[PDB]
């Protein structure tokens, strides 16, 4: 039911490698969501269940962990791949959604 | 989970008298009375089940009826024939594997006392 | 209604001791006891669940176990909670009952 | 649970890597073979029994694991064969009023045998005093009740539960379906498996 | 060809209710979830109410209780939220989301939908 | 300093018995505690080597053992040398202390 996202601001420059954390009170077992809202634009969803890429539109933004821990680690950023990231639970239905980081340009 | 119990009072004898208990996320399914003497060790009262059959104390019979309000999850006690051996802490229990020969969840205990 | 009956009726220890307290059974029963614990201004938890087997309230260490007449409690050397009363409920025939208890204390 | 249910499925192709692409269950563990091999093998008949049990217990559904809802009810052998597939389902089973229709068997005076159900209510009472079909001081429902709420955390939300058995019997095996399709070639000197033409 | 298309965007004043309408196209209504999550001006992604397959099962967020009713009206292949009272603070874009997560064959709030900018003004 | 606490202050026991003599830790030691034996004229041999495991300086029917504070001495039906005062040395914090120790006559 909290969740908190640590690293609020990044800036990285083409081919840095990002890694964002966002932990949980209570243990959700794998259920977990990371969304990408482009500015102007309602968000996508990138990854499903903490390990699972969902449509194959995103390929290089791999993110694991189990339990309390799970980091989202984008690998060769492209300029265009900048945008607020947010994380939420999917299966508790009080769900709720992280503060959000911001993949800034240096 | 947490059980609040309430209308005991001081009361003149002879008078009957309403115990209100709050069951919280469970069913009244199966319950218990469980009654500690003050300054003496405990005596079970009363029981219900999920077939709804009410026991009463051997040593009191009749006097307590159990009310199981299974529609509101709550639960009453009846008062009859008031003694001082009826003055006592009443806990309302789920019982240790179901009432399997104990008690387990207690509430809060309310106090009765009789007074002329 | 069977009469209950536990001994000591008091008992002191003190840290990483063994405290025995017996409870013996007017009619045996087969593989059936209960044990609980209170503590002052506190509400009493289940120590033995009618003796199915060694029951929680308590760590495993805190296992005391009993057959037909003789049945006792004794807690293992792990650092005791407040000494507290103990007492024992009849886990066979209506009504259960419970028995008087040995109040505890520390010297 | 308690009338865990079994359906027979025979005479037909099966898909099992449907199953398997979604890749999201919380089991998926096979014991008797390896999920990527199910699709080549023939088995007679395979028994899909499915039941609904709480998060904490998904575990003991395995072949020779011990605990209250792998003995008294369903219970699976050490030698039983079959993959056993599980999904949280907190939106779809359980309700805000709090879904109370599934029940489970906590009383059961004797262990029961491999893949066994039994739908009896009858009292269960371990003790003496004849208890009747009426409950008591130790006759006791042998079915008491599951509650299901959706804020409650993860291991206590209701886990659809699926264990495949399949089963191999002297008669010929129905229950066949692999895929294996590759577009022929014609007027080449190929290597050729047609059905079964090597 | 999917798509979560969503209409009755406009300025309300507080203690007024308006329905929102958020219609479908491309799915089966009836078997994928729907919920709706706001964003408030200049801050984060929040939740408020989910509605089943069947429309039999209702949950809702804490920070407003029963001040919003969500229906799925199958036939009509409409999700509708109509707010009883709206905050000064609920000036957010609410967004419509189709979420099949029980199914042991779906993902959560897989499309999401354009949205409508919901104002409150005084 | 564990105060380590013996009994019982006197024993006496005659041909073909066990004689029990327990001492009780303060702290209870996990595996290990020793025994000793003193002869009126003699010198203190090892019995228990610290608990390592049942110790010599007696035939192997003399062997008692206990654990953390529950701890006891008892010799088998074997012929007892003459009753001889027993001693109990700490075994885990120093100073190695020694039990007060149990006078042993015959009668
Ligand atoms: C049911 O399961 C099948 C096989 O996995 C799947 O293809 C289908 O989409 C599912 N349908 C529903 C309504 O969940």
């Amino acid at each position: 039911i909290v969740l908190t996202q640590s690293p609020s601001s990044l800036s990285a420059s083409v081919q840095d490698r990002v890694t964002i954390t966002c932990r949980a009170s209570q243990v959700i077992s794998n259920y977990l969501a990371w969304f990408q809202q482009k500015p102007g634009k309602a968000p996508k969803l990138l990854i499903y269940a903490a390990s699972n890429l969902q449509s194959g539109v995103p390929s290089r933004f791999r993110g694991s962990g189990s339990g309390t821990d799970f980091t989202l680690t984008i690998s060769s950023l492209q300029p265009e791949d900048f945008a607020t990231y947010y994380c939420q639970q999917y299966n508790i239905y009080p769900l709720t959604f992280g503060g959000g980081t911001k993949v800034d340009i240096k | 989970v947490q059980l609040v119990e309430s209308g005991g009072g001081l009361i003149q004898p002879g008078g009957s008298l309403r115990l209100s208990c709050a069951v919280s996320g469970f069913t009244v399914s199966r319950m218990s009375w469980v009654r500690q003497a003050p300054g003496k060790g405990l005596e079970c009262v009363s029981v219900i089940y999920t077939g709804g059959n009410t026991d009463y104390a051997d040593s009191v019979k009749g006097r307590f009826t159990i009310s199981r309000d299974n529609s509101k999850n709550t639960l009453y006690l009846q008062m009859n024939s008031l003694r001082a051996e009826d003055t006592a802490l009443y806990y309302c229990v789920r019982g240790s594997g179901g009432i399997h020969d104990a008690f387990d969840i207690w509430g809060q205990g309310t106090m009765v006392t009789v007074s002329s | 209604d069977i009469q209950m009956t536990q001994s000591p009726s008091s008992v002191s220890a003190s840290v990483g001791d063994r405290v025995t307290i017996t409870c013996r059974a007017s009619q045996g029963i087969s593989t059936w006891l209960a044990w609980y614990q209170q503590k002052p201004g506190k509400a009493p938890k289940v120590l033995i669940n009618a003796a199915s087997g060694l029951q929680s309230g308590v760590p495993s260490r805190f296992s005391g176990s009993g057959s037909g007449t003789d049945f006792t409690l004794t807690i293992s050397s792990l650092q005791p909670e407040d000494f507290a009363t103990y007492y024992c409920q009849q886990a066979h025939s209506f009504p259960p009952t419970f028995g008087p208890g040995t109040k505890l204390e520390i010297k | 649970v308690y009338a865990w249910n079994r359906k027979r499925i025979s005479n037909c192709v099966a898909d099992y890597s449907v199953l398997y692409n979604f890749a999201p269950f919380f089991a998926f563990k096979c014991y008797g073979v390896s999920p990527t091999k199910l699709n080549d093998l023939c088995f007679t008949n395979v028994y899909a029994d499915s039941f609904v049990i709480r998060g904490n217990e998904v575990s003991q559904i395995a072949p020779g694991q011990t605990g209250n809802i792998a003995d008294y009810n369903y219970k699976l052998p050490d030698d039983f064969t079959g993959c056993v597939i599980a999904w949280n389902s907190n939106k779809l089973d359980s309700k805000v009023g709090g879904n109370y229709n599934y029940r489970y068997r906590l009383f059961r005076k004797s262990n029961l045998k491999p893949f066994e159900r039994d739908i009896s209510t009858e009292i269960y009472q371990a003790g003496n005093k004849p208890c009747n079909g009426v409950a008591g001081v130790n006759c006791y429902f042998p079915l008491q009740s599951y509650g299901f709420r959706p804020t409650y955390g993860v291991g206590h939300q209701p886990y659809r539960v699926v264990v495949l058995s399949f089963e191999l019997l002297h008669a010929p095996a129905t229950v066949c379906g692999p895929k294996k399709s590759t577009n022929l070639v014609k007027n080449k000197c190929v290597n050729f498996n047609f059905n079964g033409l090597t | 060809q999917v798509q979560l298309v969503e209409s009755g965007g406009g300025v309300v004043q507080p203690g007024r209710s308006l329905r929102l309408s958020c219609a479908s196209s491309g799915f089966t209504f009836s078997t994928y979830h729907m919920h709706w999550v706001r964003q408030p001006p200049g801050k984060g992604l929040e939740w408020v109410a989910f509605i089943s397959y069947d429309g039999s099962n209702y949950y809702y967020s804490d920070s407003v209780k029963g001040r919003f009713t969500i229906s799925r009206d199958n036939s009509k292949n409409t999700v509708y939220l109509q707010m009883n009272s709206l905050r000064a603070e609920d000036t957010a874009l609410y967004y419509c989301a189709r979420d099949s997560s029980g199914w042991h064959w779906g993902v959560p709030f897989d499309y999401w939908g354009q949205g409508t900018l919901v104002t409150v003004s005084s």
